[PDB]
C-alpha cells in the first residue's frame, strides 16, 4: 500500500513556485502529516526555472523519493525540463489552455489534467494570483486539506486586509472548480487528515542555527558563502535575544580566529561555512588542536573541487575534515542526516568541543541546507548541555597539566591565580615552548588519546535490518543515510538478507564496531556522493572491511531505487 | 567597561614579570617595549587577571610569554583577529596585541583595516624593526628600498608603507609613535592607549642589531622628532600630515585621538533594543517554526 | 672496517657553532672526501642548544650516522646533552678552564683534550672569536687541511670588517699550538688531502633552488618560513641571471596566487614554504587542479601541528599534501631523499606540472634542508626538460577540450585565435560554467585520469636487498630513505633475508608495484618520522600490505642502529 | 611597455562582446561598467589578444565572461594577487582586474595595499554596490550603517571605509571615481587607467536594485559631485581631501595621477644590473658550488 504522495511543482520564479510548496507543507503539517520538502531556486538571481517538490505521508519520511507522482508545470520550460520523468502512471497538471505551450504527444497512460492557470489569473485581471489557482486545483485533485490550506493563506495574507485575502481565496476555488470539472482518474491521493501532532517545520540551515542556540552558543562569527549563509542569518536574528553576539568577519580565517579568541575568553563559539571556507580555516584549526581550545565549525558541503558547483549536492569534504591540517592535527568530525540532527548534532558539536577542548567539524550538505522537514517540537530541557572542565582552584594552575584522561582543566580570564597562555608552539605543562624529543612524544600522546577517547562517550552509528548473517551490508553517511533507510524498508519487505549501518561519528572512527558489522556481511556496499569514495578510503585504511564503493558525483543525491538496484546486483 | 584599571595598589614593573626568561638577542629593542609595557601596567594598577596579551608570530610575538597575565600566542598575522574575538566575548578585560612589522602589515594586513574601522576597544603595540627578525633577516613592508637583505640581495623593488598613515586612514581612534630607546615615551603612550576606549595603535621603532644593519639605534634616534604640544590631536588632517613625515623626520608622541562608539557597545545596543538577556524564553524562537 | 669519521660540534647559539661546522665540511671536500652534515638549533636566534655534526668518509654517505667519534663542547649544556654518548673510545675536546662548567669524572679510555677557549677569547678582547680557537685546535688534532680552513673563514668573515678577521685568524693559530702540544692518543685522523673528485657541496634548500633554475624556472614567489626561506634566497640571487624574476609576496596565499597568475601567463612558476604555509595554500591549490593550471609547491616539512617545532625534523605533511583540498581535489606528491634529489626531483616537479597541468607538491624536511652533501657536478643539459602541451593553432581553440590523453593544449595570452578563460567553477570544454550532472562526471574523469596517468610515465620507487623471498620488508619515504640505506648495508652484510623499497612518488601511488613488493615479504616495516604513521595509512587504504608502523615524533631523524634494532626484533 | 594598445583600426564597442550572454538582473549597475569597459577598449584600438581580464568571486566578478579577451576566474579576493603574477611574468599584456567591494576590501583587503604600494602596472575596476550581491544581500565594507541586510537585520554595527582614501594612502598612482549611470564617464576614466603605467584604481558606484534598497540610482545620482577642472591631480593632499567627501558629496573624475617606476621595471633593473638574460651559462651558477 502507498502511504505517501510526491508532488513536484515547477515554473518561472516569481510566479510563486517556492511559496506554493511551503503552503502545501504547512497544510499537511496542520493536518498531522509528515512532510519532507526539497526546493531549487533559479540558477541566476535575475529569474529562471524554479522547482519545489513536497512529500506528504502518514508515516515517517527519510528522503525525497525516487521521482514525483504528481507534476505541475506553470509553463513550457518546466514541462521540457521534466519531460523525461513524465512516465506512464503519473499525474500531470499543466497550464492549458492559455499558457505559453501545448504539450507534446502525451505518452499513453499519463493522467493529464489541463488546468487554465494563466487564463483564470488573467480573467481576474491579476496575473499575480496565478499560483493560487493551482493550489485550489491540486487541493481538489489529490485531497489536500482545504481547511488547513485556506488557514495557511489566511495567516499569511490576513495582515494585508480583508479584500486582499478574499481575492486570493476566490482564485483558489476557481481552480477548484476547473479541477473537479475534470475526470479524476489518477490513483494518487494525499492521506486523510490525522490528529495534528505537536511538531514544527524547519529548514536544515535554520536547524543548525537553532541547535547552536539551544546548545549554549554565545559567540558566532560568519562570512557569507553558499549554501551556508542562512545559518548566520538565523543566528544574527535570534542569538542577540539570548545575550549572545554575531559578528560578520572580513573572511573565513578572521572568522575562525575570532572563534578561538572568544573561546579562550570562556564563551561557547562556532562558525559556519562551506568547502572553500574550510580549506582556508585549515591552519587555524591546527592551532585549535595544539592549544586545546574548543571550537565548532559547521561545513555545509557544496560541490567541488574549487568553486565547483555552489548550489548542487555533494558530500566530498571528508578528506579535508580529517586530513586538512599540517602535521599531525586530528579533528572530531560529525555529519548530520536530517533536520533532526541539524539541531541535536550541533548541540553535540558544541558539547564535544567543550568536553574535549578540540576543534569539532559538523558536515552538512547543500540539499539538507534548504530541505524543510516536520520534526517533533523541541524543548530546551530535552538536550544535555556539557561545559568545559573548570579548575577547582586547588594548588598551582597549569593550563596543559597531564591528567589521567588527558583533559587539562580550563580557566577563563578573570579566574584568580589561573593566569596562563594558550600557544600554537609545542609546549610543556605550563605552556612554555618545549622542543625536546620526549616532550613532543608526550604531548602528542596526550592530545591524541584525549580526542580518541570520544569513542568512550559519543556513540552514533545506528544499525538496522536483519540480526543474523546478511548477504549484503550497507554503510553510508550524511543525508545519504535517510535515502538508505527507505531503501532498507523496501529490501527487508521482500525478505532479503541485508543490513545497514549509519555512521554519524566519522573521525575518530570505531574500528572495532566496523569489524563487528562487516563480520556478519558477505559483501559491503558504501554509497556516497563523492568521486573518490572517501568513506570507503578510511574503511580500507583503518578497518578490516574490504568495501564495494558505490560513488556518484553529478551534483545530485541518491534515490532509494538506485540503492535497491545496486544491492540486488551484488546479492546474486 | 574595562574593570582591570586601578585595582591594585603600590605596584612595581617587576610584579608583571612571568616565570619565563627572555629569549631575545642582547641589545634588541623589544626589551625596551616590554619594559614600557611593564611600567604602563604598573602606573595603572592593573589586576593582571583581567589582562589579555595576544600575539602573532615572530621575535616580537614572544612577548606574552614574558608577561604575568592571561595571554595567547596565535598564528602569523592573526593576532588582531583572535584578539577581536577575545575583546567581544569579554568586554571587561584589557586586551593588548603585540607583534612585528611583518606580522602586522604583511600577512596580517587584511585584518588591520577592520580592527580600526570597527573601533574594537584594544591596544595594538606594533614593534617596527623594518625586517623579518625570527626568520633571519628578510625585508618587510617598512624596510627602506636601498637595504640589501636575505631575499633581496640586490635591493628592495618597492617603497615602504606608512604604518601611522594606514591606521589613520583605517580610522583608528588613538594613533601614537615612540622609540624603544625612550622607555618613558613607550610607557606613557602605551598607558594612554590602554585607558582609551577604542582601537589604539602604538607604532614603536625597535632596533634589530642581529640582522638589520642600516635601521640602527643611531638611525632611529636621528629619525625621530617629538610632536609639539600645540598640535591638535583632534585634527585628522594634521595627524595625517604628521604621519607623512614633514622634512623626512618621523613623529613621536600622540598624533590623533577621538571618542567614538566601540564595536562591543554597538553590539550591546542591538541586544538592548531587543530587550535581550541570557534568560530569554527560547521557546518563543521555536514557536515561529510552527506551521 | 670503519671508513668514516663523525665530528660533532655543539654549543650555545650565537657563538659560531654552525659557521665552524661548515668550514670543516668544506675542508674535507677539498681533500676528495664525501661529506654529509647535520645541524639542529632552537627556534630562537641567539640562545639555546646548537649542534653541528660533519661526516667525512671515503665512500658514499646516506645519513648522519649513529653517533659522533669526536665531540667538541663549547659550554656546559653542550656537555650534558651529549654526555650519554661520550662513551669510551671517543675523543672529547671541551672548554676548560675558563668555561661555565667542569666535566664530571671522565670515563677511562676517553681521549680528553681540555682547551681554554673562552679564556683566550677574553684575552684577545673579542669574545666573538671564541669558536675560532676551537677551530684551530681541532685542525691540528685530527689533521684538517689547515691551509683551506683560513681561506673559507676569510671569505665568510671578510664582510664583517678588517679588525674582526685579524682577530679570528689570531684565534686559529692560538688554538693550533695548544692542540698538537698535547699528547695525541686518539686513533682518529682525517685522511690526507687527495685529488678532489668532480663534485659540488650544496645544502638541501639551496639545491632545490638550483634544480628549479635548471628546470626552466621563470617566476618564483616566496614568503619566509623556516626551514624553507633558504630556497628563496638562492632563487632571488641566481634566477635573475637566467631571465627570471623572484617576488616576495605578502603571505603564502598571495604567494601561490601569484604562481598561478604567472603560470597562466605561460611561464614556469613555483614556490617554497612549510607546513603552516601549505595549509594556507589549500584553497588555491584546489583552483590549480580544477582550472588545470601547472604550479609547483615545495613544502620543506617542519615539526607540527600548528606552530609546532619550527626548527626540528618531521615528515608529517603527507596527510595535508594529499587530502588538503575541499572536494575531490588531488595533487601529485613527491618526496626527496638527498641533495641529489633536491635538484633532479625539483626538475621532475616542474616537468610533471608542465606535462600534466596539475598542482605538484614536493615534500622535503628540515634535516635535509640544512644538511650539505657532496654530489656529482651537474650540467644543464644532463636533465630532461618537459614543456606544457601548446595549441598548434589549427581549428577552433577550446581551453578544456576533451582529448585522447585528457591533456588539453595550453595557450599563453597573446597567442592569436586562442582567447579563453581559466576558471575554478565547474566548466565545459570552452571554460563556461556548467553545473550539469553528466559534465561533472565527465570532467572529474578527465582530470583524474589525466593525473593518474603519471603512474604510466613516472616511476621512482627503487628496490634493493635480497632477490628471493624476504623475512622483513622495509618501506620508507623522505630522508629516512638514506637512513634505511645504511641500515640495509648492515642487515645484508650479515646475511639476513631482508629487502627495502624507497617510494619517491607518493601520490598517486603505484598500487600494483607495492603489492608486487609485499608479496615476497613475511613482514613489512614502515619507518617514518610522524605520529600517526601517515604513509602506513595510505598503504593500508590503497594496497593489500598490512604494514608495521615504526613511528617516532621527537623532532629527530632515525639513525641506522634504530632501524637495524627494529628489524632484528621482527625477524626473530 | 604594454603592447596591446592601438593595434586595431576602426573598432566599435560591440567588437569586444563575447558569445556569453549577460546573466545580471535587469537594472543592475554592472551593465553600465561593462559597457564602459567596451568603449574604453574600442577607443584604444586594443588587440584583445594581448588583454588579460582577471576577476575574483561575485556578481561583479562575472564580467570577464562577457569580454572577448584572455581571462581568468579565480578565487574570492585573490584576483589582484593572481593578476600580479600575470603582470610580472608578461609586462607586455594589458592586465585588468574586475570585482566587487566585498571581494576587494573584505576577503581581498590584504592584497590591496601591496598592489598599489609596489605600483604594479594594472587596472583595478571595483564595482561598489555597498552589498554582497551574489550571496543574496549581506552588508559590505562600504555598506551604510543604517542599512538592514541578510546578516545585519538590526543595522550595521560599524562604519563604512573609504575606498578612494585607502588606495591614495596605499600609494596608487591613478585614482578615479565614477557612477555606473554615466557609462561614458566610466569609459573615459577606465581608458586613462589603462594607458597609465602604474596601478590604476577606479571606484565605480553600481546600483544593486535586487538586494540594496537604499543605495539606489537616485541616491547615487545625488551623491556624486564632479571634480572641478582646476583641481590639481598631482596634489596628493588635495586628492585625499576630495576622497574624504567634502560636504558629504562623493567626487567623480580623476583625483590623482603620477608617474613612478612600476614593479616589472624595478624587477627588470635587477636583471639589467646583473647582465641577466635567457641564454646565461648556467654552469657559471653551478661553478660557485665547487669545493
Ligand atoms: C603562516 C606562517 N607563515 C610563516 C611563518 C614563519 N615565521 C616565523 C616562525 O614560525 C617563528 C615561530 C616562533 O615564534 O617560534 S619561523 C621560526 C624561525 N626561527 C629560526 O629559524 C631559528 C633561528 N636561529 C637559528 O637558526 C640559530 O639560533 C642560529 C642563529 C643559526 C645559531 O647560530 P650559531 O650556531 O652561532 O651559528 P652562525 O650561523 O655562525 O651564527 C652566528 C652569526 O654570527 C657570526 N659569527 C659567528 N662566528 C663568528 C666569528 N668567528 N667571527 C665573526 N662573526 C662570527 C656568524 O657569521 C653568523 O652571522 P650571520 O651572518 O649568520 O648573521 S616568525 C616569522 C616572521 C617574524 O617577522 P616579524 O613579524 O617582523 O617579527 P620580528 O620581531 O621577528 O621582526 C615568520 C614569517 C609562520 N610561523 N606562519
Ligand atoms: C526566487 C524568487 C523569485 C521566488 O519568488 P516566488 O516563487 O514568488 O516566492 P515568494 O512567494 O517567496 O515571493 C513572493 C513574496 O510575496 C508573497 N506572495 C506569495 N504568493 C503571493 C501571491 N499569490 N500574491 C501576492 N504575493 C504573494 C510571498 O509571501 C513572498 O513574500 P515574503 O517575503 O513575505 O515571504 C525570489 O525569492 C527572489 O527574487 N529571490 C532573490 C534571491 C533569494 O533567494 N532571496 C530569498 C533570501 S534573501
Ligand atoms: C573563499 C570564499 N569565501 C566566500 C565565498 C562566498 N561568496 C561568493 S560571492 C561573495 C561576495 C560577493 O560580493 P561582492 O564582492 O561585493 O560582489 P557583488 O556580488 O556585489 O558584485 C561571497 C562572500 C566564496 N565564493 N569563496
Ligand atoms: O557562482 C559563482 O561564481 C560563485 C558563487 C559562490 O561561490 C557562492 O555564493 O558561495
Ligand atoms: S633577531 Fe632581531 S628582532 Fe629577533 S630578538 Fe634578535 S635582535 Fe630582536
Ligand atoms: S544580485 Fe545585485 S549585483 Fe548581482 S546581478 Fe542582481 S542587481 Fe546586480
Ligand atoms: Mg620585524
Ligand atoms: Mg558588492
Amino acid at each position: 500500500e502507498k502511504k505517501d504522495l510526491i508532488i513536484r511543482v515547477a515554473g518561472e520564479g516569481g510566479e510563486g513556485i517556492i511559496s506554493s510548496g511551503d503552503f502545501i507543507a504547512a497544510a499537511c503539517a496542520r493536518a498531522g502529516l509528515e512532510v519532507y520538502t526539497f526546493k531549487t531556486f533559479p540558477a541566476e538571481i535575475k529569474g529562471g526555472y524554479a522547482m519545489y517538490q513536497v512529500r506528504a505521508s502518514s508515516e515517517k519520511l527519510y528522503c525525497q523519493g525516487d521521482t514525483f507522482d504528481v507534476f505541475c508545470a506553470f509553463n513550457g520550460e518546466a514541462y521540457e525540463q521534466n519531460k523525461d520523468k513524465i512516465k506512464p502512471g503519473t499525474a500531470f497538471v499543466y497550464d492549458y489552455p492559455g499558457g505559453d505551450f501545448e504539450p507534446d504527444e502525451i505518452p499513453e497512460g499519463v493522467f493529464a489534467y489541463p488546468i487554465p492557470m494563466s487564463q483564470t489569473a488573467k480573467e481576474m485581471k491579476s496575473y499575480r494570483s496565478k499560483n493560487m489557482v493551482a493550489l485550489g486545483a491540486l487541493s481538489e485533485l489529490f485531497n489536500i486539506s482545504e481547511n488547513t490550506l485556506k488557514e495557511v493563506l489566511s495567516d499569511k495574507f490576513g495582515k494585508k486586509g480583508e479584500e486582499v485575502l478574499a481575492f486570493n481565496l476566490e482564485a483558489f476555488d476557481k481552480g477548484k472548480a476547473l479541477a473537479k470539472a475534470l475526470t479524476k482518474a489518477d490513483p494518487f491521493r494525499v492521506a486523510d487528515p490525522q490528529e495534528p501532532k505537536d511538531v514544527i517545520i524547519m529548514a536544515g540551515n535554520d536547524a543548525v542555527g537553532l541547535g547552536g542556540i539551544l546548545g549554549g552558543l554565545e559567540f558566532f562569527s560568519a562570512y557569507p558563502i553558499t549554501p551556508a549563509t542562512e545559518v548566520a542569518k538565523y543566528v544574527a536574528t535570534h542569538l542577540p535575544k539570548c545575550g549572545g553576539d554575531l559578528v560578520q568577519a572580513e573572511d573565513e580565517i578572521a572568522s575562525i580566529a575570532q572563534v578561538l579568541g572568544a573561546s579562550y575568553a570562556g564563551k561557547k563559539s562556532m562558525t559556519a561555512t562551506s568547502g572553500p571556507g574550510l580549506a582556508l580555516m585549515s591552519e587555524m584549526l591546527g592551532m585549535a588542536h595544539m592549544s586545546e581550545t574548543p571550537c565548532l565549525v559547521v561545513d555545509v558541503q557544496r560541490g567541488g573541487p574549487s568553486t565547483g558547483l555552489p548550489t548542487k549536492h555533494e558530500q566530498s569534504d571528508l578528506f579535508l575534515a580529517i586530513h586538512g591540517g599540517h602535521g599531525d592535527s586530528p579533528r572530531i568530525v560529525l555529519s548530520v542526516e536530517d533536520v533532526k540532527d541539524c539541531i541535536s548534532m550541533t548541540v553535540d558539536g558544541l558539547n564535544l568541543a567543550e568536553k574535549y577542548q578540540a576543534p569539532v567539524i559538523v558536515l552538512s550538505d547543500g540539499s539538507l541546507a534548504f530541505s524543510t522537514q516536520t520534526i517533533p517540537r523541541p524543548k530546551p530541557e530535552d538536550f544535555t548541555i556539557i561545559n568545559r572542565k573548570t579548575w577547582d582552584g586547588q594548588g598551582t594552575y597549569k593550563r596543559y597539566e597531564l591528567t589521567e584522561d588527558n583533559i587539562s582543566p580550563m580557566a577563563a580570564p578573570g579566574t584568580p591565580n589561573a593566569k596562563h597562555i594558550a600557544t600554537g608552539l609545542e609546549h610543556g605543562e605550563t605552556g612554555a615552548p618545549n622542543y625536546s624529543p620526549a616532550n613532543h612524544e608526550l604531548m602528542h600522546r596526550k592530545r591524541f588519546n584525549k580526542q580518541n577517547s570520544v569513542l568512550d562517550f559519543y556513540k552514533n552509528m545506528e544499525v538496522e535490518g536483519v540480526e543474523g548473517e546478511a548477504d549484503v551490508g550497507i554503510i553510508t553517511w550524511g543525508s545519504t543515510i535517510g535515502v538508505v533507510r527507505e531503501a532498507m524498508q523496501r529490501l527487508t519487505a521482500e525478505g532479503l538478507k541485508v543490513k545497514a549501518m549509519y555512521p554519524k561519528l566519522l573521525w575518530p572512527m570505531p574500528v572495532a564496531d566496523y569489524d563487528a558489522f562487516g563480520a556478519t556481511c558477505k559483501k559491503v556496499i558504501v554509497p556516497e556522493v563523492n568521486f573518490q569514495g572517501q568513506l570507503s578510503h578510511f574503511i580500507r585504511a583503518e578497518t578490516s572491511i574490504k568495501p564495494i564503493p558505490y560513488t556518484i558525483c553529478g551534483g545530485l543525491p541518491f534515490t532509494p531505487e538506485m540503492i535497491v538496484n545496486r544491492v540486488k546486483e551484488e546479492i546474486q | 567597561t574595562v574593570e582591570a584599571f586601578h585595582k591594585m595598589e603600590n605596584m612595581k614593573p617587576k610584579d608583571y614579570k612571568s616565570e619565563v626568561p627572555t629569549t631575545w638577542c642582547p641589545g634588541c629593542g623589544h626589551f625596551g617595549i616590554l619594559n614600557g609595557v611593564y611600567r604602563a601596567m604598573a602606573e595603572l594598577g592593573i589586576d593582571s587577571t583581567k589582562f589579555a596579551a595576544i600575539s602573532g608570530i615572530g621575535c616580537s610575538s614572544r612577548m606574552p610569554y614574558f608577561v604575568d597575565s592571561y595571554k595567547m600566542h596565535t598564528l602569523h598575522g592573526r593576532a588582531g583577529a583572535v584578539a577581536t574575538g577575545t575583546q567581544v566575548a569579554r568586554p571587561d578585560l584589557c586586551v593588548v596585541v603585540a607583534g612585528g612589522d611583518g606580522d602586522g602589515f604583511s600577512i596580517g594586513g587584511g585584518h588591520m583595516p577592520h580592527m580600526a574601522r570597527k573601533n574594537v576597544n584594544m591596544t595594538y603595540v606594533l614593534m617596527d624593526n623594518g625586517i623579518y627578525g625570527l626568520t633571519k633577516g628578510q625585508y618587510s613592508p617598512t624596510s627602506r628600498p636601498e637595504m640589501t637583505a636575505y631575499t633581496t640581495p640586490y635591493g628592495g623593488p618597492e617603497n615602504p608603507m606608512n604604518p601611522l598613515l594606514y591606521m589613520l586612514t583605517y580610522g583608528a581612534t588613538y594613533v601614537a609613535q615612540a622609540f624603544a630607546g625612550k622607555p618613558k615615551d613607550c610607557a606613557e603612550l602605551i598607558k594612554g592607549a590602554m585607558e582609551h576606549e577604542g582601537f589604539a595603535y602604538v607604532n614603536i621603532f625597535s632596533q634589530c642589531p642581529t640582522f638589520n644593519k642600516i635601521d640602527t639605534v643611531d638611525f632611529y634616534r636621528d629619525l625621530v622628532e617629538p610632536i609639539p604640544e600645540d598640535h591638535d590631536t583632534s585634527d585628522l588632517g594634521a595627524a595625517m600630515e604628521l604621519a607623512r613625515r614633514p622634512g623626512g623626520k618621523a613623529p613621536t608622541g600622540l598624533l590623533y585621538k577621538t571618542s567614538a562608539p566601540t564595536l562591543d557597545q554597538n553590539l550591546a545596543k542591538i541586544r538592548e533594543r531587543l530587550g535581550g538577556h541570557v534568560g530569554y524564553d527560547k521557546n518563543k524562537i521555536i514557536a515561529l517554526a510552527k506551521p
